[PDB]
């Protein structure tokens, strides 16, 4: 995420299909994307 | 059953065929009525 400025938001939305699995109790990443989830600022402006 | 699936990747769940049987209950009430012999006991006799 040092792309330029208007790919680095298509990289925040074509390439942040990372998500948290559901069935799990403890948070696992997820297995097979299905969605472009908005995520947090992270990959974006990288502050929690 | 309304179905849809998609993606590439995303995993296709088959279609459903759903037949629910739910019974009926049945609650048969009563409540008691007096007559007396002694109120029977004038239509039955036939006093002067």
């Amino acid at each position: 995420a040092n792309k330029t400025l208007f790919k680095t938001v298509e990289e925040y939305l074509n390439r942040s299909q990372d998500c948290i699995h559901g069935e799990t109790d403890l948070q696992y990443i997820c297995v097979e994307g299905t969605n472009s989830i908005v995520e947090k600022p992270c990959r974006f402006l990288q502050e929690a | 059953v309304p179905r849809v699936a998609t993606g590439a990747g995303i995993p296709t769940s088959r279609q459903t065929t759903v037949m629910v049987s739910k019974y009926s209950e049945k609650s048969p009430i009563t409540i008691p009525f007096e007559i007396s012999a002694a109120c029977l006991t004038h239509l039955k006799e036939t006093f002067e």
